[PDB]
């Protein structure tokens, strides 16, 4: 049972992403970093204002059908 | 005015994102720091502090330590990480070692200020800004992160 949900980018730009509630954030940030050009570490994730911990499962933070997850910054300079 | 009336997207906690887009140097003065690895802390201490010595950056990086000891276990930035309380602040106390938004995070609580980070292009355009504490734009902190490398201090113009 896949689930699309949007995944909202850095410049605030949000698109689908089709995942399963058993695949980690870890997973989840590889295909940010697929479709932004980005590197894992360089950004974190949040959902309904909590952080998403690699090592864990999406369903732990309650994805749903249509829901956004936050792609935030690590800046260093 | 403009930078007030900005949405802001709550983040976690106190950290919050918008992504408008505007010229910077229409709203702000910049305020150039030099290149040599403290940039942020010369940037939050040419806003923080009354006077501007090449050295005042030495004065936030002593905060960033009670700040770390106090704040880095519950930071949302430093989850995923693998590195202890310990390990970090040894290595960020280092001279010349970059911060940015997980010291904003720990700073903007121990200083309650509210600090924001201005993403900018190289065509000085906004792409997007991460505020770090509950305050608003005319009264926080303002940093203008260039080139995903380095930090300058902002002004608000009036």
């Amino acid at each position: 049972a896949t689930l699309n949900i949007l995944v909202r980018n850095d410049k605030g730009r949000s698109s689908s992403y089709e995942v399963q509630l058993t695949q980690t954030v870890a997973v989840l940030k590889q295909q940010v970093c697929q479709r932004e050009r980005v590197q894992a570490d360089q950004f974190w994730l949040s959902f309904e204002g909590k952080p998403m911990d690699d090592e864990h499962p999406l369903g732990e933070y309650g994805l749903t059908t249509g829901c956004t997850v936050f792609m935030n910054l690590r800046l260093r300079g | 005015d403009f930078l007030d009336s900005l949405i802001w997207e709550r983040v976690v906690d106190d950290q919050y994102v918008t992504n408008p887009t505007f010229c910077i140097s229409d709203y702000f003065e910049i305020v150039r720091q030099p290149g040599d690895g403290n940039c942020f802390y010369h940037s939050i201490a040419e806003l923080f502090f009354d006077v501007k010595t090449p050295f005042s950056f030495r004065k936030v990086k002593e905060h960033l330590r009670l700040a770390a000891d106090a704040f880095y276990d519950t930071e949302p930035e430093a989850i995923g990480t693998g590195v202890t309380k310990e390990e970090y602040i040894q290595a960020a106390m280092k001279d010349n070692e970059w911060g940015g938004s997980l010291e904003a995070s720990m700073l903007s609580k121990q200083l309650q200020i509210t600090i924001i980070l201005w993403v900018v292009n190289q065509t000085e355009q906004v792409t997007a800004a991460i505020k770090f504490g509950p305050g608003r734009v005319s009264t926080a902190l303002n940093l203008m992160h260039v080139g995903r490398t380095h930090f300058d201090a902002l002004r608000v113009i009036n």
